[PDB]
């Protein structure tokens, strides 16, 4: 199966540079273009360019000359995009994508995106607090429990439950910007109340810019 | 300067109905338009290529169409899974360009929020600060008003809230609100409550707890 695996989230000083990577697998890397795309929620989708890993040829969107530079390492089936001269306006999510066409049947594959935050502020890792289940978070035999992921910079955190084994009933809310300029976020899940004594619920919080990993067990009280 | 424009920024439809988004192209592009679906936090996924036929595994609900400069994506028998932002794109000539995006909203029956409240953890209190969380789970429509009351005094300026995207399975929303106080102020008061008003509620719902449990 084809997979494009992109590098973690970045915090970069204004004017500086950062190298994003896109690791390909499951197919012959040298036979298809890697395309790169920018998405800014405040503007939309933009195509940056393509690179063909067989011969290293490229086609850039004129707007990104001197901002982006595409390269590939065929030895490790990895594409790269060097981002340089970033302004605070350049904060964005960057996607890599490839498409395989066989007998004119086409299938696209995308990386999961890399968030780049361009700011002079220093990074801060989150504090993770349990949202304990109790009589005040039950309804019709279901129980709500969660984690509060508080005081971090920049976005994003990734939150999972039980290393990904728990996904049904999860709501991970959009983060809010506090007066301090730090972000805070809630992740909640609804589970059966009957099984609170035998099941374990752990929110896994990961924040790449501060290399912070927390596994927080959420117990009833 | 080369551009692709979708007139509808937002579209609204019920489950089971047909809907279509218009994309106009500034120059002749012929077959070489693509359509994409994107859900919040996820990568785009291509639906249509050659302006007229679908990527492998895309269901027959999605039919693209157009001739030269006028293009439409049509979704028949719309499903709650189809909730997404939709983009057109031209790949005929460089630089490649996308449309501005059309968000699909699902109309459904009213659904009242299940309301839950969480006191601060002891670990947070040791850090000198106290957050109370009020959770409104799977409700519709999106409009809901949450009021924090401490010892029955209406609070303002000390809370923040956020709402989910519309749910892909039941087309509801959920809302989280956090009231944030210092430990010292938290200990000055006894009763912490969040009061919810919503169209599905005939009367406001209050969830509350007494500090010290
Ligand atoms: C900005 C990226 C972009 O434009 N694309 C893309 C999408 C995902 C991943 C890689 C590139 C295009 C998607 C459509 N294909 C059509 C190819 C085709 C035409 C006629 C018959 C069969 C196949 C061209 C590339």
């Amino acid at each position: 199966q084809v997979q494009l695996q992109q590098s973690g989230a970045e915090l970069v000083k204004p004017g500086a540079s950062v190298k994003l990577s896109c690791k390909a697998s499951g197919y012959t890397f040298t036979n298809y273009d890697i395309n790169w795309v920018r998405q800014r929620p405040e503007q939309g989708l933009e195509w940056i360019g393509w690179i063909f890993p067989g011969d290293g040829s490229t086609k850039y969107n004129e707007k990104f000359k001197g901002k982006a530079t595409l390269t590939t390492d065929k030895s490790s089936s990895t594409a790269y995009m060097q981002l340089s001269r970033l302004t605070s306006e350049d904060s964005a999510v960057f996607f890599c994508a490839t498409e395989l066409v066989k007998d004119y049947y086409a299938m696209d594959y995308w990386g999961q995106g890399t968030s780049v935050t361009v700011s002079s502020a220093s990074t801060k890792g989150p504090s993770v607090f349990p949202l304990a289940p109790s009589s005040k978070s039950t309804s019709g035999g279901t129980a709500a429990l969660g984690c509060l992921v508080k005081d971090y910079f920049p976005e994003p955190v990734t939150v999972s439950w039980n290393s990904g084994a728990l996904t049904s009933g999860v709501h991970t809310f959009p983060a809010v910007l506090q007066s301090s300029g730090l972000y805070s976020l809630s992740s909640v899940v609804t589970v059966p109340s009957s099984s609170l004594g035998t099941q374990t619920y752990i929110c896994n919080v990961n924040h790449k810019p501060s290399n912070t990993k927390v596994d927080k067990r959420v117990e009833p009280k | 300067d080369i551009v692709m424009t979708q007139s509808q920024k937002f579209m609204s439809t019920s489950v089971g109905d047909r809907v279509s988004v218009t994309c106009k192209a500034s120059q002749n592009v012929g077959t070489n338009v693509a359509w994409y679906q994107q859900k919040p936090g996820q990568s785009p996924k291509a639906l249509i290529y050659s302006a007229s036929y679908r990527y492998s595994g895309v269901p027959d609900r999605f039919t693209g169409s157009g001739s030269g400069t006028d293009f439409t994506l049509t979704i028949s028998n719309v499903q709650s899974e189809d909730l997404a932002e939709y983009f057109c794109q031209q790949y005929n000539s460089y630089p490649y360009t996308f449309g501005g995006g059309t968000k699909l909203e699902i109309k459904r029956t009213v659904a009242a929020p299940s309301v839950f409240i969480f006191p601060p953890s002891d670990e947070q209190l040791k850090s000198g600060t106290a957050s109370v969380v009020c959770l409104l789970n799977n409700f519709y429509p999106r409009e809901a008003k949450v009021q924090w009351k401490v010892d029955n005094a209406l609070q303002s300026g000390n809370s923040q809230e956020s709402v989910t995207e519309q749910d892909s399975k039941d087309s509801t929303y959920s809302l989280s609100s956090t009231l944030t106080l210092s430990k010292a102020d938290y200990e000055k008061h006894k009763v912490y409550a969040c009061e919810v008003t919503h169209q599905g509620l005939s009367s406001p719902v209050t969830k509350s707890f007494n500090r010290g449990e």
